[PDB]
RNA sequence: AAAUACCGGCACGAGACCGAUAGUCAACAAGUACCGUAAGGGAAAGUUGAAAAGAACUUUGAAGAGAGAGUUCAAGAGGGCG
RNA sequence: CGUGCGAAUCGGUCGUCCGACCUGGGUAUAGGGGCGAAAGACUAAUCGAACCAUCUAGUAGCUGGUUCCCUCCAAAGUUUCC
RNA sequence: GCCGCCGCAGGUGCAGAUCUUGGUGGUAGUAGCAAAUAUUCAAACGAGAACUUUGAAGGCCGAAGUGGAGAAGGGUUCCAU
RNA sequence: ACCUACUAUCCAGCGAAACCACAGCCAAGGGAACGGGCUUGGCGGAAUCAGCGGGGAAAGAAGACCCUGUUGAGCUUGACU
RNA sequence: CCAAGCGUUGGAUUGUUCACCCACUAAUAGGGAACGUGAGCUGGGUUUAGACCGUCGUGAGACAGGUUAGUUUUACCCUACU
């Protein structure tokens, strides 16, 4: 519904920006009820969210 | 209050008003005008052809700046567009009053709108910017609707 | 004050109505007298223009600086379909102006001259000319046609007989065939009504209506472009950089004392769609149509005297965005006025023509048929499959 | 000290003065709101019903917005309502 | 653009760019006065004498306007002077 | 709450004054929603999604940034329901 | 002469300003000596859309030119005090 | 004479109206439209102030005597045209 608040959290724990991170997009309704960051640390261990990696740059 | 028509006999027919829509004044009184004099059934077909973009409503007293099409050919007319959002408001008002037909007890195909009239309303007032620090107004015109229905066979 | 440096003007009076026409097929405005000292013609006659190509030809001419040379020129070719005719019309001439009395139609209508008069031709369900083909097969509906022919004998001047081009032989997408009236030149009344009658539902030829060299009129619509300014239509003098408001447009159009605006100075409007009417065009060559006999066809129309070769004059890989010229075919001197698939009027000419140097025979000596889409050098497929040799995949 | 002056203030009375764009600019939470860096400038604004008896009850509709009822002498007084 | 984004903006486009280079904060200079590489140039969207209040309802042989009815009488663009 | 009659008094009679305030029209559904490249699909709470959410793809600003932080200035503009 | 983009045109939503004695089919005559309105002659037969600038002595500002008023300011001199 | 149907150029200079020259042709004839003509363009010179030289005025200034750079707003309303 919306993550516009979850994102710069997750961007903030991450300690980078809020462009490389992949949430989960299977269960909204069952991730955005966190209201903690508790909880937030609990999806980290379960591993629903991904720090993207860097765009390569080729330098062969 | 005092209405403009009375009723010839209540039992038959039914009046319907609806009250501060912002819709235009000119638009919905010739969409009014239109739609005054037709069966009930043929005006839900209508407002399905407007809705769909298959037949038009003619401007013949505000005709100024109206491209032209073949679509109110039907009426005798050159220029027409559609307003869709009076359309909606008139198509939930038609409801309404089908609503107060059911509550009186009224049969549903014989229902034939006689009278609709769209009367003034007191204006918003807001303002844009332009050259040379002057105000210049951005006001609307809403519009008040009162509509009867009576039933002939 | 009047003008220093004098130019009189860029424009035409006798073309100001610049309107689109209700009417699409060219009309004849003025049509040839008839006089007994001719013989059963036609006057005017309906084809389409197809293409356009080059012409290899003989000059003779005395006194000119080119004497018993070669030279190139542009010719067209007008497919020229035959008509069916449905019937012939009268015209009483009466002091007011020119009335017609009845119009009489033939027995068998035919389907391309039903289409005419419907508009969806699938919806509706052909209720036309049901009862009136019933004076056909009773004593009462010959009797009527009988009176008309005294009746129309003492009053009726002009016979205008009804034609309509045969779609069927073309493989267009349109169907709808085109009436027109064609005034006959021959003798008397009676004679005309007893030819009308023999000619009635059959094939107009081409040879014998327009025959060879012979200075004909062209009529035709301009193809159309829209609404344009008064520098594309008019072509006038431009404006330089200069200026401010504009450099393409008229600059002082009137002035103080003339309060009004008159039609005198070249004004914008609708540039395209309008009658045209062409005159002095020669005819080279009254090509011939496919034929089969014996399975063995002939189409030796490009096969000039020394062409030494039997092929058609359809180039390679078929014409540009036209279709394929099944039917006969004319070619004539110049650019005739229209476009491509443009309806087309070929009218004998009203002037007596006697010039030095529109008498004179052509000699054909070679037509070039090669693809005029890109960059064609080959006049047919088995000299260009001669020169090429083999392929990948032979 | 005596009879002389009073436009501001402390308590009143009276009027052939005016009556909501009038009368002090201000009859109401008026030098108040507001504008200008400042000395400064300076507004708009009364009349429900005697009595709130301010609309319970049904339905349309997500709600807005309608259609029937109730009060009272009258809604012809419907929450910006002489 | 020119009833603008703008009561003076933007594009092509330049003069200059280690020295007569621009300038962030505090302070001095105020109106027949100040400042001024000198243009009555500038001094808060206003500078051939800044803004506000008072005298002031200053003066005007000069323009603009100046509101019911009915009846009777019925004009001059000149003599002389400043 | 008001009228006539006998005397008296006036801030007592409007069509204008580029008159004052307020209200309303033709215009007119006209002109207009163009300074700086670029978005496209799946699902979703919700009656309702060209503009909002996530997932994917394609790009821009190119370290003198369309980046992060300060001072003057603004004064709850920060966050939750 | 030709091409692209931004334009302009039509549809959904929204939505001004200037101007306004009243309206805008013509020629001749006269006039405060150049009128759409007066007279005489020609004509005029619903309602709108995209251009154009000939006219509305198109809007602007009690003319920025000249003169006068027994109207004011600055400079300057051996005018006067 | 009938007679305005159809025709009556280019370039060096001058801001130039006007005027001069060259080459050519058929003639290179003469004019009006509120000094035809800016909500059609152009500002070269006049025609806001800035400076130079020469004359006159003691003096602020004046020179049919020049030089040089000097901000051009809007039709979408009606008629007429297409
Ligand atoms: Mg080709
Ligand atoms: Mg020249």
């Amino acid at each position: 519904s919306m993550l516009r608040l979850q994102k710069r959290l997750a961007s903030s724990v991450l300690r980078c920006g809020k462009k490389k991170v992949w949430l989960d997009p299977n269960e909204t309704n069952e991730i955005a009820n966190a209201n903690s960051r508790q909880q937030i640390r609990k999806l980290i261990k379960d591993g629903l969210i991904i720090r993207k990696p860097v765009t390569v740059h080729s330098r062969a | 209050v005092r209405y403009s028509l009375d009723p010839e006999n209540p039992t038959k027919s039914c009046k319907s008003r609806g009250s501060n829509l912002r819709v235009h004044f000119k638009n919905t009184r010739e969409t009014a005008q239109a739609i005054k004099g037709m069966h009930i059934r043929k005006a839900t077909k209508y407002l399905k052809d407007v809705t769909l973009k298959k037949q038009c409503v003619p401007f013949r007293r505000y005709n100024g700046g109206v491209g032209r099409c073949a679509q109110a050919k039907q009426w005798g007319w050159t220029q027409g567009r559609w307003p869709k959002k009076s359309a909606e408001f008139l198509l939930h008002m038609l409801k309404n009053a089908e609503s107060n037909a059911e509550l009186k007890g009224l049969d549903v195909d014989s229902l034939v709108i006689e009278h609709i009239q769209v009367n003034k309303a007191p204006k918003m007032r807001r303002r844009t910017y332009r050259a040379h620090g002057r105000i210049n107004p951005y006001m609307s015109s809403p519009c008040h609707i009162e509509m009867i229905l009576t039933e002939k066979e | 004050s009047h003008r220093k440096f004098s130019a009189p003007r860029h424009g035409s009076l006798g073309f100001l109505p610049r309107k689109r026409s209700s009417r699409h097929r060219g009309k004849v405005k003025s049509f040839p007298k008839d006089d007994p000292s001719k013989p059963v013609h036609l006057t005017a006659f309906l084809g389409y223009k197809a293409g356009m190509t080059h012409i290899v030809r003989e000059v003779d001419r005395p006194g000119s600086k080119v004497n018993k040379k070669e030279v190139v020129e542009a010719v067209t070719i007008v497919e020229t379909p035959p008509m069916v005719v449905v019937g012939i019309v009268g015209y009483v001439e009466t002091p007011r102006g020119l009335r017609t009395f009845k119009t009489v139609f033939a027995e068998h209508i035919s389907d391309e001259c039903k289409r005419r008069f419907y508009k969806n031709w699938h919806k509706s369900k052909k209720k036309a000319f049901t009862k009136y083909c019933k004076k056909w097969q009773d004593d009462a509906g010959k009797r009527q046609l009988d009176k008309d022919f005294s009746s129309m004998k003492k009053y009726c001047q002009v016979i205008r007989v009804l034609a309509h081009t045969q779609m069927r032989l073309l493989p267009l997408r349109q169907k709808k065939a085109h009436l027109m009236e064609i005034q006959v030149n021959g003798g008397t009344v009676a004679e005309k009504l007893d030819w009308a009658r023999e000619r009635l539902e059959q094939q107009v030829p081409v040879s014998q209506v327009f025959g060879q060299d012979e200075m004909i009129d062209v009529i035709g619509v301009t193809k159309g472009k829209g609404y344009k300014g008064v520098t594309s239509r008019w072509h006038t003098k431009k404006l330089p950089r200069k200026t401010h408001r504009g450099l393409r447009k008229v600059a002082c159009i009137g002035a103080w004392h003339p309060a009004r605006v008159a039609f005198s100075v070249a004004r914008a409007g609708q540039k395209g769609y309008h009658h045209r009417t062409e005159i002095n065009k020669k005819i080279y060559k009254i090509g011939q149509g496919y034929l089969i006999k014996d399975g063995k066809l002939i189409k030796n129309n490009a096969s000039t005297d020394y062409d030494l070769s039997d092929k058609s004059i359809n180039p390679l890989g078929g014409f540009v965005h036209y279709g394929e010229v099944t039917n006969d075919f004319v070619m004539l001197k110049g650019c005739v006025v229209g476009t491509k698939k443009r309806v087309l009027t070929l009218r004998k000419s009203l002037l007596v023509q006697t010039k030095r140097r529109a008498l004179e025979k052509i000699d054909l000596k070679f037509i070039d048929t090669t693809s005029k889409f890109g960059h064609g050098r080959f006049q047919t497929v088995e000299e260009k499959k001669a020169f090429m040799g083999p392929l990948k995949k032979d």
